[PDB]
C-alpha cells in the first residue's frame, strides 16, 4: 500500500493498515 | 506533480496568501471604501485601495489554519478513575457514557461549526498510583460496548470475554495504547448542535443527546486482587483525522455547565461571566 | 455615481457622497519640474507619500453672519508633518495641491459658499497710504483669517469681502479656479491645482503661491440654528519637491 | 453596557466644540475590545498574526441626518493621538455619511517584523484607531438629536495566523456533567 | 553526483583545505610581508611567501568547523525539578520561562554570532529519585504554553487538557522523549544580541528579553499522589539543526550573571575575572 | 594615489590625503529594501540627497589619558536635518552609513585609534545584578559617551574599554568592520556599512543598529602637547527610507 | 597590565646594549597569551590543530621614528633562544619600519605529526616566537623616546581544527538567573 | 519521501516525517 | 546509502549512519 512517486525524488505515501481511518492527517485543499 | 505537492507539504506552503501590489494616488467617483453592511456582505476592499502601497511578496501560508489542522490536535476528553479503597470487586472496574462534551478545550473548537465529519484517533494515558507502595503487575482492559451490547456489572461478567466488541489490553510498562475509529454516525455528519427532540411532548429530550449516542467505554483492572491498593487513572485523548466541517458559528462565550446542552449560568454581574473586559470609557485604549 | 468621489493621497482617503464634480485649475494636472524648465542645479528631494497626503486644518464655524475665510499656501501647511519640515529646511520648494472643502447640513438648510483658489493673491490695505499687509498677517498658518474679526492694526490687510481684499469685485472671482458649495446640492468642493509661478521653484517661506478664499454668498439659514455647521478644509500637496538643503529656517 | 446590545453601538450627536474625539481602541487583533469578535476569537487560538485589518462602520441615524467623521490609524512608536490634528497625520479615511451607510478603514500591515504576537506584548503592539468629528452631526428640525453607529472588523487578503495555541478567552473551572 | 557527494559526507571530506606548494628563494621589490593593518584588512600572506616551502598534499577538511557542526551538539539548557516534600498538589507540577540563556556552555557558542536561524531538537532526560524507597508508576506530562495561552495554576487545571497546545507524555521505563521545533521567531532570525528597548522611557526594558519571548514549559507528574515521595528532575537538552549565523563577535570573556543581558561583575583583582593568565614579564614563555 | 580619497554624498564632499583604504562592512554595499524582503506594505519615503549627506557631530579632544568614545546609530543623528526629522515622524526607518573619522596631528606625533562599527552592541552594567543600561544612557545623541567621565548612576552602562562595555575582550573587536588611525600612517578612517538587522525595517527610536566605538589603543604622545588634537566624526546616511508616517514622536 | 589596554602593546625605545630581546611567547595556538585571541578561543573548542600561523606587527611610533627588528620562530626540540644569534638560526623575518606600518611573520607548520593537541601538551608543543632589536630604535631630536607596537594573529590557508570539545577558557560556577 | 540516487551505489535520503524541522543535520556549504 | 548489487541475487550493503566509523567489520584482503 504505497503511492510511489518519482522526479530522483521518489515519494512513498504508505498506508500500513487496510482501513482509511488508520492513516494520518489529510492533505490540504 | 505528486512530488512537487510533497515538497509543499514538508515546507507547509500548500495554501499561499496573495501579494500586496503597488498602488497609486487616485481621484475617482468609484468609492471602494463606501458600501452597505445591510446587504449582509463584507466590503471586499483591500489595502491597495485606501492607501498608496508598495509591492510586497507574501510568504505566509494558510496551511496551519486549515480545519484539518485546527481540529487535528489530540486533547483530553475523559479522565477515568479506578480507585481501590476497600473492595476490589466493586472498585476494580467502571464504565463511561462516551461523549466529546466533558472537556471545554476540545469541545469549544468543534462547536465552532454546526456539523463535522471525521475519523478519530484515540490515545490512552494510564497511570498507576502506588497508594501502599507497590503496583505489582498491572494489566488493563478497555472494551467498547456499542449501544445495545451487554454492559458488564461485575469484574468477571461474561461480557468481558469481548467475543465481538473491540477490547484493548494494555500492560503497564508498555507504550501508550492507541487506535483509529472510522466516522461512526448513522447520518452523514456529526451534529455539533441539534434544534430538535426525540418526540413531540413536554417530556421529549432536546439537543444533541438525542442524536449523539456513542455507547459505553467499559474498563477493568484485569489483574486479580493484590495486597497493595492502587489508583489507576486513565486519561483518554481524542483527535480528528480526515476532517470536514460545515456552517461556522459564534464561539462559546460563557463557561459550559452540562453535556449535550448549550445551557449556561449568569451571575448578578454578567461582565464576570464573559471574556469581555469593562472599558473605562469609549476613548480609553 | 457622479455624485460620489474618493480621493486617495499617500495614507489618506477622503470621500464625499454629494460632490459637484471636481475642478482642475487651468486644466493642468500637477507634475514634477522637468529639466527644460528647471534652473536650480542640485538634485531635488521628493518625499512622495510622506508629504503628498491630506492635512486637515482647524475647522471653522459657519453662521448667519459669517463674512468669509481665507488661507494661503504653502503657509497654511507650514506646520503639517514632513511637508512642513521640508519647506523650512530648504530654500526652494514646489508643489501642487488637492483642496477638498467640506460642509454638510441638511435638506432643510440653505446657504452657499463660493470656494476659490487665487494665484498671487496680493492683498491690499485700506486708507493707509502705501503701507502694505505685514508678513505676519499674510502668514496666519492653518488658522487662516476670519473676515470681520481682527481688531485693526496698521499693517492689517483689507477685510472687504466684496472687494476681494484687493480692490476687485467679488462677482468676478469666478474667473479663477472655483466651485460653490450650495447646501441643497453638495456637501463638498474639490479643486486640484498645479504649481503656478513665473519661476520653476520658489521660497516656501516668503512666497505664497495660492490663496484659498471662502465667501458665503448666500446666507446660512434653517429652522434649527442651534446645530453648529462647521466648514472643514483638507489639503494634500502633490509632487512636492524641495531644493537647497541647509539648517531649518525659523520665522519671527 | 456589557450584557446589553448597547455595548455594540457608539452614539453620535451635535457638538458644541470642534473636532471632538469619538472613540479610541488598540488595533491589536486579540486585545480588548476586539478580543471577542470572531476574528479576535480565532486569533486567540494562535500565537502569531500578520496582515491588514478591515474596520467598517455603518451609520444608524435617519436618512436626513448628515455627518463627516475622520477615522485614523496611528502606527506604533508614539502614543495615541491627543487631537484630530495629531491623528490626521497618520493613515486615515474621511467618511461622509450619505446613501451608502457604511465606510471602511483598512489598517495596513505596518510592522518591523513579518509577524506579531496575538497576546498583548509591548514589542508587538500595533497601534491605534481613533475616530473624530471632521465637521459635525447635523439634522433638520423634528429629528432625533442622537444616532448610533455600528462597528465591524475582519481581515484582508493578507491576514494570516500562525502557531496554534489554546485560548485564554474561555475556561473551565469545574466538571462539566451530564 | 548526488552519490559522489554522499561519499564525501561519509568520509567528511566536503570542505578540503588547499595544498602548500613548493616555493623558491626570491629577491624582489614586491614585499608581501609588509602591509597596513590600519586598512582593517588581514594581510593575506601565506607560508610560501616567507620561506622556501616544499610541496605538500593537504588532507585536512573543514567539515567539523562548519556552523552546522559547531552548534549541532545537544547540550543542557534547563534542569526542571519536581520535589515532593509535604504537599503533592503544590509540588507535583511546575513551569519554566523558556530561554537558551541559563546554561553557559551552549549560550557562549550561540553568542559568538549576532543573529542565528535554526530549527531545534529538544531531548529530555527525566530521572526519578526514590526518596522513600519505591517510585511506583511515574508518568510525566510536558506542555508547551505559547505566549498568551492559559498557564495552569494547579495540577488539575483545565489547561492540562492540552486541546491545542502540544504536550508530550513520557512513561518511566520508556526511551527519552524527543521532538523537533521549526524556526519560531516572528523575525527572520533569532537575536543573539539586541541594542534596543520595548519603549522610549527610563523604564523601558533593554536587551534580548524584549525580542526573545518563547513562552512557558509547564510540566506535572500525571500519576496521582503515591505513598512514597519522589523527586523528579527533568533535564532539557537543545541542539540546532539546519543552522545559519551572521556577524561573528568576540567570545564571552567573563562569567555570565543573568539571562538576556550582557551584564557582568568585576572583583578588586580583575585578572581573576578573565581567562588571561598573568605573565611574569614580556620574555617569559 | 591610493593615499587620497574623496567622498561625495548629497551636497557634501569630504576629502583626506592620508587614508588607509576604506572598509565596506561584510562586503555588502548599502541598498534599498526589495519587495522580496519587505514586510510593511505602505510605500516608503526616500529623502535621497536631503538625508543621504554627511552630518558632522561635535568634535572630541584626544589627550594622553583618553579612554575612548562611543556613539550609537541612528541615535547620534536624531537631531540632524531631514534625516533626524524622518526618524521621528515615522514608525519605521532603514539606512546604511558612510562613517568618516578624522584625526590629524604631525609627523612628530604618535598614537593609535581603533575605529569599530559594531552591530547590536548590547551594553552591559557592572556589579548591578540584572539592572540594565537605561534608555537615556544609550541615547546620548551627537555628543556620544566619553569613557571615564560620567559620574556613576545605577542605570549607567559599563565603562570598561578593555571589556568592550559588554563582557568581551577588546583585542577581538577586529572581528567587526574596523580600521585603525595610526597617526604615523593616516589621518582618517572610512567605513561604509549596510543595513544589518533580523527584520527589513525597524524603529529608529528604540533600536540602535550600529555602534561606533573609538578606543585609543596606542597612547597619544608628542613633544608639543599644548596643541590640541581633536577627533571629528562625519556620518552620512545611505539609502535612507522610512515608513509608517504619523505625528512626530517626542522622547522623554 | 591586565585590565588595561596596555596589555595589548609592547614598548620599544633606544637601546644602550645591542641585540636586546623584546618579547617571547609560545607558538601554541591555545597557550597563553594567545589563548584569548579569537583564533585561540576557537581553537579551545577543539582538541587538535594544524596549519601555519600568521603573526603581524604594526609599529605605532611617529613617522620620523625608524627601527629594524628581527622576528624569529624556533621549531621545537630545543629551548627558546637565549640570544638574537641563537634565534636568527631558525625561521625569521627582519622587519624594517617604514611607510608600511605592518609586517607579518608566518610560523610554518613544522611538526612530526599531521596535527597537535590544542591543550598544553609536552609532546606537541610547537615552539617559540621571539623578537629582537636588529639595529636600533632611532629618532630625531624633540621626538618621543618610546613607541608602542601592536601584535596580531590569524591562521593561514592551511590552518585547521579537529575534534570538537568544550572550552576551559570560560566557566559557570553558579546559576545564571533571570 | 526518499531522494534515491544511483551510480550500483544507490543513495537513499529519507525524510520520515512531513516537516523540514524533523530531518537531521544539514549538508555542508 | 546502499550498494545494491544484482545477479536474481541482489546484494544490499547498507550504511545506516553517515560516518565510515559507524559501519560493521571490514571485508577481507
Ligand atoms: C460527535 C461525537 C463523535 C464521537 C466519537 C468519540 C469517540 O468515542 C469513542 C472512544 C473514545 C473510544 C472507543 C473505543 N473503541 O474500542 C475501545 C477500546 F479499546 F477502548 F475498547 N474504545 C469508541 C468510541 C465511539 O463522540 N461524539
Ligand atoms: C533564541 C531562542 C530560540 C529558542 C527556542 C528554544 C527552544 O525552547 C522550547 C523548548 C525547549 C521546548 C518547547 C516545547 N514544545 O512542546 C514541548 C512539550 F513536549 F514539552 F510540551 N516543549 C518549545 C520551545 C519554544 O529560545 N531562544
Ligand atoms: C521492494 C519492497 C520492499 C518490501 C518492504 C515494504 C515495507 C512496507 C510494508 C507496507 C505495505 C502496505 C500494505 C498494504 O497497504
Ligand atoms: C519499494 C518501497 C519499500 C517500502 C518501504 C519504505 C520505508 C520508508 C518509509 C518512509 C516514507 C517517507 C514518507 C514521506 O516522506
Ligand atoms: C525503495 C526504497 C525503500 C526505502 C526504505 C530504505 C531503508 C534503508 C534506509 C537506509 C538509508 C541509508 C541512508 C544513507 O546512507
Ligand atoms: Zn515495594
Ligand atoms: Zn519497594
Amino acid at each position: 500500500g504505497a503511492q510511489v512517486s518519482r522526479q530522483s525524488l521518489n515519494y512513498f505515501n504508505i498506508n500500513y493498515f487496510k482501513d482509511a481511518a488508520s492513516s494520518g492527517a489529510s492533505r490540504l485543499d | 506533480n505528486p512530488v512537487e505537492r510533497y515538497v509543499d507539504e514538508v515546507l507547509n506552503e500548500v495554501l499561499v496568501v496573495p501579494n500586496i501590489n503597488q498602488s497609486h494616488p487616485t481621484t475617482s467617483n468609484a468609492a471602494p471604501v463606501l458600501d452597505a453592511a445591510e446587504t449582509g456582505h463584507t466590503n471586499k476592499i483591500q489595502p491597495e485601495d485606501t492607501i498608496e502601497t508598495r509591492y510586497v511578496q507574501s510568504s505566509q501560508t494558510l496551511d496551519e489554519m486549515s480545519v484539518e489542522s485546527f481540529l487535528g490536535r489530540s486533547g483530553c476528553i475523559h479522565e477515568s478513575v479506578l480507585d481501590i479503597v476497600d473492595n476490589y470487586n466493586d472498585q476494580s472496574f467502571t464504565k463511561w457514557n462516551i461523549n466529546l462534551q466533558e472537556m471545554a478545550q476540545i469541545r469549544r473548537k468543534f462547536e465552532m461549526f454546526t456539523y463535522a465529519r471525521f475519523d478519530s484517533e484515540i490515545t490512552m494515558v494510564p497511570s498507576v498510583a502506588a497508594k501502599d507502595g507497590h503496583i505489582g503487575h498491572i494489566v488493563m482492559q478497555y472494551m467498547y460496548v456499542p449501544p445495545g451490547a451487554p454492559i458488564p456489572t461485575t469484574r468477571d461478567d461474561y461480557a468481558w470475554q469481548s467475543g465481538t466488541n473491540a477490547s484493548v489490553f494494555w500492560q503497564h510498562g508498555q507504550p501508550f495504547p492507541r487506535f483509529s475509529l472510522p466516522f461512526l454516525s448513522i447520518a452523514s455528519a456529526y451534529y455539533m448542535f441539534y434544534d430538535g427532540y426525540d418526540g413531540d411532548t413536554y417530556k421529549s429530550r432536546y439537543g444533541t443527546v438525542v442524536t449523539n449516542d456513542m455507547g459505553t467505554l467499559c474498563s477493568r483492572i484485569v489483574t486479580s486482587e493484590q495486597l497493595h491498593k492502587v489508583k489507576v487513572v486513565t486519561r483518554i485523548y481524542h483527535k480528528a483525522k480526515h476532517t470536514k466541517a460545515w456552517c461556522p458559528r459564534p464561539p462559546r462565550a460563557v463557561q459550559y455547565s452540562h453535556t449535550h446542552t448549550t445551557n449556561y449560568k449568569l451571575s448578578s454581574e454578567v461582565h464576570n461571566d464573559v471574556a469581555i473586559r469593562p472599558r473605562t470609557n469609549l476613548t480609553t485604549v | 455615481s457622479d455624485r460620489i468621489i474618493q480621493i486617495t493621497r499617500g495614507d489618506s482617503t477622503i470621500t464625499s457622497q454629494d460632490v459637484a464634480n471636481a475642478v482642475v485649475g487651468y486644466g493642468v494636472w500637477p507634475h514634477y519640474l522637468t529639466p527644460q524648465d528647471a534652473t536650480a542645479i542640485d538634485k531635488p528631494t521628493q518625499p512622495d507619500t510622506s508629504s503628498n497626503r491630506f492635512y486637515t486644518l482647524d475647522s471653522k464655524m459657519w453662521n448667519s453672519t459669517s463674512k468669509g475665510w481665507w488661507w494661503k499656501l504653502p503657509d497654511a501647511l507650514k506646520d503639517m508633518g514632513i511637508f512642513g519640515e521640508n519647506m523650512f529646511y530648504h530654500f526652494l520648494g514646489r508643489s501642487g495641491y488637492t483642496v477638498h472643502v467640506q460642509c454638510n447640513a441638511s435638506k432643510f438648510h440653505q446657504g452657499t459658499l463660493l470656494v476659490v483658489m487665487i494665484p498671487e493673491h496680493q492683498l491690499a490695505t485700506v486708507n493707509k497710504g502705501n503701507v502694505n499687509a505685514g508678513y505676519k498677517y499674510t502668514h496666519p498658518g492653518e488658522a487662516g483669517r476670519e473676515v470681520g474679526t481682527q481688531v485693526e492694526n496698521e499693517k492689517q490687510p483689507s477685510d472687504d469681502n466684496w472687494l476681494n481684499f484687493d480692490g476687485t469685485l467679488l462677482g468676478n472671482l469666478l474667473i479663477f479656479p472655483h466651485q460653490f458649495i450650495n447646501l441643497r446640492s453638495n456637501n463638498s468642493a474639490t479643486l486640484i491645482v498645479p504649481y503656478v509661478n513665473a519661476v520653476p521653484m520658489d521660497s516656501m517661506v516668503r512666497h505664497n503661491n495660492w490663496s484659498l478664499v471662502i465667501i458665503p454668498v448666500c446666507q446660512l439659514q434653517s429652522n434649527n440654528i442651534s446645530n453648529i455647521v462647521p466648514i472643514t478644509v483638507s489639503i494634500s500637496p502633490m509632487c512636492a519637491e524641495f531644493s537647497g538643503a541647509r539648517a531649518k529656517t525659523v520665522v519671527q | 453596557n456589557i450584557g446589553n446590545v448597547s455595548m455594540y453601538t457608539v452614539t453620535l450627536s451635535p457638538q458644541t466644540k470642534l473636532a471632538e474625539e469619538i472613540f479610541a481602541i488598540k488595533v491589536d487583533i486579540a486585545s480588548h475590545p476586539l478580543a471577542t469578535t470572531l476574528i479576535g476569537e480565532i486569533a486567540s487560538y494562535f500565537t502569531h498574526w500578520t496582515g491588514s485589518l478591515r474596520f467598517s462602520f455603518m451609520f444608524c441615524g435617519t436618512a436626513n441626518t448628515t455627518l463627516k467623521v475622520l477615522l485614523a490609524y496611528t502606527p506604533p512608536g508614539i502614543g495615541k493621538p491627543r487631537s484630530r490634528k495629531e491623528a490626521m497625520l497618520g493613515t486615515h479615511v474621511v467618511w461622509d455619511v450619505g446613501l451608502q451607510s457604511t465606510v471602511s478603514l483598512v489598517v495596513p500591515w505596518i510592522s518591523a517584523s513579518q509577524y506579531r504576537f496575538t497576546t498583548p506584548d509591548t514589542y508587538s503592539s500595533a497601534g491605534y484607531i481613533t475616530c473624530w468629528y471632521q465637521t459635525n452631526f447635523v439634522v433638520p428640525p423634528n429629528t432625533p438629536n442622537t444616532a448610533e453607529m455600528l462597528c465591524f472588523v475582519s481581515g484582508c487578503k493578507d491576514f494570516c495566523l500562525r502557531m496554534a495555541r489554546d485560548t485564554d478567552l474561555h475556561k473551565q473551572t469545574g466538571p462539566i456533567t451530564q
